[PDB]
């Protein structure tokens, strides 16, 4: 309990199905086949359909929802955009050169030796950077006025194919010749070598020499293409590319340079940022005095251990759900079986390790079974105990579980125990909503995302995925109704909005997301007079 | 999994 528990004007109970959407089509659908007369009624009358997929929840546009963005965006009562997204909006509208970030590493050279490098990987290739950043990073350091800029440029050909280098080459040395009139390519070198991941710091070695001492082949503008396609010729493509040298000595990351990396995947980046920006230089092994007084940027936050800035660090996410109703001296309950016990604590609290004052959390055990087709109700109805024990006491006005058998089962792409996933989930369902109205709390019900209700692919073979289909709103309280967003779908980041209006509680600024019910006072006021 | 909005939301 908490001080502020009784200013509530109604508690709220949040059932999270994991796996089920809204579909139409019965084909393959467990959801519409399978038995659940809980969910058809909640999903009748005053309810809701909001978006779970995509831009709709800070996704590339089609991308299938997760469990992992679902539980991030109801929790938090905004769209987090993922860092492909966030970044290609600040490309298209030109906000690079106002980035804070930035502009600090671009007043470092100015103010220093006017040096600076861009490194990471040049491709199209999206997974772990683009092209297009770099391009858009290069434009953005020429009109902040930094005197010398160098790129080092890592091959690809594993996000892209084996021999697309050479076209990304002549794209960015046209780029620098004829688009910008601005900055130097410094080094190619393959993947292989800058961007281990199992700390076999030789490989490493390979790309910090020829960035800090130029050990390579010494080439120029005229010559490069030239270079790489001999070594095309000799089998050794994008990936493995050996070093290749250009501006000589004025190339080289030297004492006092600043150096940006435009990767957005850290996890291929930790090993050379950690050598050229902390200590792991040592590691390398090398002959060469290692530059002083380097400062190194990251595109994203690589490691929270490393001191270096980032231009795009991660999303505040400051009173999501579970820490406003703290801030609020309101407590809550988080409920899950194992398998989505994560979800409605870390990902559910923001996308960290935190547990907020006054929240309570309460892990049931999933059943210990080879494949989840063998026990397709899980422990939902554990779950359910747990959370009616909680409706009983009546000791928290906010509560939450999650019901994991529509996507775990559905995962196994097994259409028969789908079924029984649905059907168990909507018992339990049922138990819980009896027990809120015998007790005095709202239900809602909603999913993170579909999978249950496409278990067939249209050849007649198993379909394992996620989906983009819609999820239902639902709400057991009679003086609301439903209403959409002015110039938008509704979406999981109005869920945690929409349970504040309902606990008649205040909405943080840091939600941007809106409530999409309205009283029917008040909607009846708006009627009569507009 | 390291920040929110990080690669492994993409699954
Ligand atoms: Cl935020
Ligand atoms: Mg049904
Ligand atoms: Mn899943
Ligand atoms: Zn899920």
């Amino acid at each position: 309990a908490m001080a502020n528990n009784s200013s509530v004007a109604n508690k709220v109970c949040l059932i999270v199905i994991d796996g089920w959407g809204v579909s139409e089509d019965p084909y393959g659908n467990a959801i519409l086949n399978a038995q659940t007369p809980v969910m058809d009624k909640l999903c009748s009358g005053n309810w809701a359909q909001i978006e779970a997929h995509g831009l709709h929840v800070g996704l590339p546009e089609g991308l299938m929802g997760n469990s992992e963005v679902g539980h991030l965006n109801i929790g938090a009562g905004r769209v987090i955009y993922q860092d492909i997204v966030r970044i290609n909006l600040a490309v298209k509208n030109n906000k690079f050169v106002t980035n804070e970030s930035l502009v600090d590493a671009c007043d470092r050279a100015k103010n220093g030796n006017g040096r600076l490098h861009l490194a990471g990987l040049v491709s199209d290739g999206g997974v772990h950077s683009h092209i297009d950043h770099m391009f858009a990073l290069v434009k953005a350091i020429k009109e902040l006025g930094v005197p010398e800029l160098y790129l080092h440029f890592y091959g690809d050909g594993r996000d892209t194919s084996p021999n697309s280098g050479v076209g990304f080459l002549e794209q960015t040395l046209e780029f620098l010749e004829k688009t910008t009139g601005y900055g130097k390519l410094a080094t190619v070198v393959g993947r292989y070598y800058a961007m281990d991941r199992d700390n076999r710091w030789e490989r490493i070695n390979v790309a910090y020499e020829a960035m800090i001492g130029g050990v390579g082949e010494t080439s120029d503008e005229a010559g490069v293409v030239e270079v790489v396609r001999k070594r095309y010729a000799a089998d050794e493509t994008d990936e493995f590319l050996k070093p290749i040298i250009l501006q000589g000595e004025k190339g080289r990351v030297q004492n006092d340079d600043t150096i940006i990396f435009f990767d957005y995947r850290a996890d291929r980046m930790r090993e050379i940022s950690a050598a050229m920006g902390m200590d792991r230089y040592k590691d390398c092994n090398s002959k060469l005095a290692h530059p002083s007084n380097l400062q190194v940027y990251g595109m994203t936050q690589y490691k929270a251990e490393f001191p270096f800035k980032s231009l795009f660090p991660p999303a505040s996410n400051k009173n999501v759900l579970a820490e406003w109703l703290a801030e609020q001296k309101v407590s809550q309950f988080h409920c899950a079986e194992t398998e989505k016990y994560a979800h409605v604590t870390f990902f559910f609290n923001g996308g960290l390790e935190k547990q907020f004052e006054g929240e309570e959390r309460c892990l049931v055990p999933s059943p210990k079974v080879a494949t989840y087709d063998l026990q397709p109700e899980m422990s939902a109805a554990g779950v359910a105990d747990k959370m009616i024990e909680q409706l009983e006491a009546g000791t928290h006005p906010f509560i939450m579980c999650n019901f994991a058998p529509p996507d775990m089962v559905g995962h196994t792409g097994v259409y028969e125990a789908a079924v029984k996933a649905c059907e168990a989930t909507d018992i339990a369902i049922g138990r819980i909503y009896e027990a809120t109205q015998k007790h005095g709390y709202s239900l809602m019900v909603t999913a993170d995302h579909g999978n249950a209700e496409k278990m067939k692919a249209p050849d007649g073979g198993k379909h394992t995925a996620h989906t983009c289909y819609r999820v239902p709103l639902t709400l057991s309280h009679p003086g609301f109704k439903f209403v959409d967003p002015a110039d938008r779908h509704p979406a999981l980041c109005d869920v945690a909005p929409t349970v504040l209006a309902i606990m008649g509680l205040p909405q943080p600024a840091e939600m941007t997301g809106v409530s999409i019910v309205q009283k029917i006072k008040l909607a009846a006021a708006l009627e009569h007079h507009h | 999994x390291d920040y929110p909005g990080d690669y492994c939301y993409l699954y």
